[PDB]
């Protein structure tokens, strides 16, 4: 299952 | 999908050990945050947990405690400062809503201080402008003293007020009365109060 | 000693289109989920025979997730025209590589967490899942944001979490 | 760095208020809260990029804007009393953690009739206090306002202090039966006895209070409430 949403850079 | 604390308003005494309380209800494990808003300011962001060693520990002597059996977050002091008295979220946001914070319903925490040296007064005060006015004034009494309100309806008291003058190392607790009926002077209108006053 | 990776890939288009996004899955090198924004209807689709067996709420679920995924690609590549100071009519690449490798045991044995941007290095996790390599100095930008917001604590999250859990049922179903 | 306008507003129902969010981080999501006793903070609507726009919790009566990176918009078109709050901005760049803004107070009234500026008094300290104690209290009293919307601060000698100054958290009620009973605040300030012994100390209670806007239509033969700033004064002595 896709992992949660990455920080922003 | 919830966040409780249990205590809407908390009384500590200065130096002892303050625990605010929160549980979340969530489906999985969310990330968990402790929010703290000072008089007349926004939320700052006290403690996070996203993972891994569950006693967060923040630089401020404060640290939160994930359990994961107690789906609790409890915030922990050892030896609360009075400036620690303000207000303080319990916050969580959902794992695939990370983004989304919801709140609990706060708890206000009140430092009350320990007055090294107790004279309680009721003293009398005049109008600048026209000493017709006049207001009567509780101070210098302990913190564990409560205030009550009148019966009367035509007398208004405030409630415990506490201020600090810090060029001295001094701090004190105060109430004011006032009304406009003639049938009213200090000593008047005033409950629970400690026997041994100067009047 | 079994793995899994996801590729998450979007390509940013000139002009007022949206960039093309696609994810894919592996169990242990072998491509099992994949996600078009190409597709006339996209939505995450089984690429092998055992992944079928899975209800209609976990498509639906794992594909909204792709959509905010469209969304968060679309504003970081903004992010990173940015940082490199660069002309906005240009075509642009950027991908986001994750995942566990769990041993015999059933224990994470390694976490991956990797970012890289017109197919150079960007940023990447350090074996410790607790430190940072930044290629260039706009990585090192991003390096001191998530040092700050402690971003390999919420990763940590996933990777010693649903990424397991998720592999091992994967794995029964083969 | 997150920045709300206006810090406070006044308005009746039917009204129609624009409050503005605006912050110079990168952070791509914002937020709007609205504080109320009883119920914290309820997002309202938030943002993730410019364009893009997310229902929160509590959207009814609430329109947004993100009309770039900085600049997040709360709309209200059809002002109801209900809507009488706390509003509360926020920017993120990492997941649940905000930075805030320092808010805006918007009061909604039904009828504009009811709104009365503060009468500001000064009482000065009891000289028995002063023997009994070395130390002198200034009482400040605002009375009679209406809705609800002052904030009190203390002047010594062209400084505002903090020091020695505690104002009440909450006003209270003058006939606590009405629906619409103004309001009394009191606050208090202490300093040593000596200071307040030089005719040479000035010291003053200034109460902002926020109501009517020019533009008002005020159809009466009472001074018009509008937002101003009330003081009262008192100098120092030794007698």
């Amino acid at each position: 299952s896709p992992a949660p949403r990455p920080l922003d850079l | 999908q919830s966040v409780t604390q249990p205590d809407a308003r908390v009384t500590v005494s200065e130096g002892a050990s303050l625990q605010l309380r929160c549980k979340y209800s969530y489906s999985a494990t969310p990330y968990l945050f402790w929010y703290v808003q000072y008089p007349r300011q926004g939320l700052q962001m006290l403690l996070k947990y996203y993972s891994g060693d569950p006693v967060v520990q923040g630089v401020n002597g404060f640290e939160a405690e994930f359990s994961k059996s107690d789906s609790s977050f409890h915030l922990r002091k050892a030896s609360v400062h009075w400036s620690d008295s303000a207000v303080y979220f319990c916050a969580v946001s959902a794992k695939g809503t990370g983004s989304k914070l919801s709140f609990g319903k706060g708890a206000k925490l009140t430092v009350s201080p320990n007055i090294q040296n107790p004279d309680p007064a009721v003293y009398q005060l005049r109008d600048s402008k026209s000493s017709d006015k006049s207001v009567c004034l509780f101070t210098d009494f302990d913190s564990q003293t409560n205030v009550s309100q009148s019966k009367d309806s035509d007398v208004y008291i405030t409630d415990k007020c506490v201020l600090d003058m810090r060029s001295m190392d001094f701090k004190s607790n105060s109430a004011v009365a006032w009304s406009n009926k003639s049938d009213f002077a200090c000593a008047n209108a005033f409950n629970s109060i400690i026997p041994e006053d100067t009047f | 000693p079994h793995s899994m990776r996801y590729y998450e890939t979007a390509t940013s288009r000139r002009g007022l289109g949206e960039p093309r996004y696609t994810s894919v899955g592996y169990v242990d090198d072998k491509e099992f989920v994949r996600f078009d924004s190409d597709a006339e209807n996209p939505r995450y689709e089984p690429q092998v025979p055992w992944m079928e067996q899975e209800g209609p709420e976990y498509w639906e679920r794992i594909t909204q997730i792709a959509k905010g995924q469209e969304q968060w690609f679309r504003v970081n590549l903004r992010t990173l025209l940015g940082y490199y100071n660069q002309s906005a009519g240009g075509t642009h690449t950027l991908q986001w590589m994750y995942g566990c490798d769990v041993g015999s045991d059933g224990r994470l044995l390694r976490g991956y967490e990797q970012f890289a941007y017109d197919g150079c290095d960007y940023i990447a996790l350090n074996e410790d899942l607790r430190t940072w390599t930044a290629a260039d100095m706009a990585a090192q930008i991003t390096r001191r944001k998530w040092e700050q917001a402690g971003a390999a604590e919420y990763y940590r999250a996933y990777l010693e979490g649903e990424c397991v859990e998720w592999l091992h049922r994967y794995l029964k179903n083969g | 760095a997150v920045t709300q306008s206006p810090r406070n507003k006044v308005t009746v129902t039917g009204g129609n208020v624009t409050l503005s969010c605006r912050q110079t981080n990168s952070h791509n999501y914002m937020y709007w809260y609205r504080q109320d006793t009883g119920h914290g903070l309820r997002l309202i609507h938030y943002s993730y990029g410019a364009g893009n726009l997310q229902i929160g919790d509590v959207p009814d009566g609430y329109k947004a804007t993100r009309t770039t990176q900085e600049d997040f918009f709360l709309l209200l078109e059809l002002a109801s009393p209900s809507q009488t709050s706390l509003y509360f901005c926020a920017s993120s760049d990492a997941p649940g953690q905000l930075y805030f803004g320092e808010g805006s107070k918007l009061t909604v009234l039904e009828d504009l009739k009811n709104v009365f500026p503060p009468e500001v008094a000064v009482f000065e300290p009891s000289e028995a206090e002063i023997s009994h104690t070395q130390k002198a209290t200034l009482v400040c009293l605002a009375t009679g306002f209406y809705p609800d919307h002052v904030e009190l601060s203390w002047w010594v000698n062209g400084k505002e202090v903090h020091s020695g100054v505690c104002t009440d958290p909450q006003p209270l009620k003058e006939q606590p039966a009405l629906n619409d009973s103004r309001y009394a605040l009191s606050s208090r300030l202490r300093v040593s006895a000596t200071f307040w012994q030089n005719p040479r100390n000035h010291f003053r209670c200034q109460v902002q209070f926020y109501g009517l806007s020019e533009n008002d239509e005020w159809t009466q033969d009472r001074a018009k409430p509008v937002t101003q700033i009330v003081s009262a004064e008192a100098w120092g002595r030794a007698d």
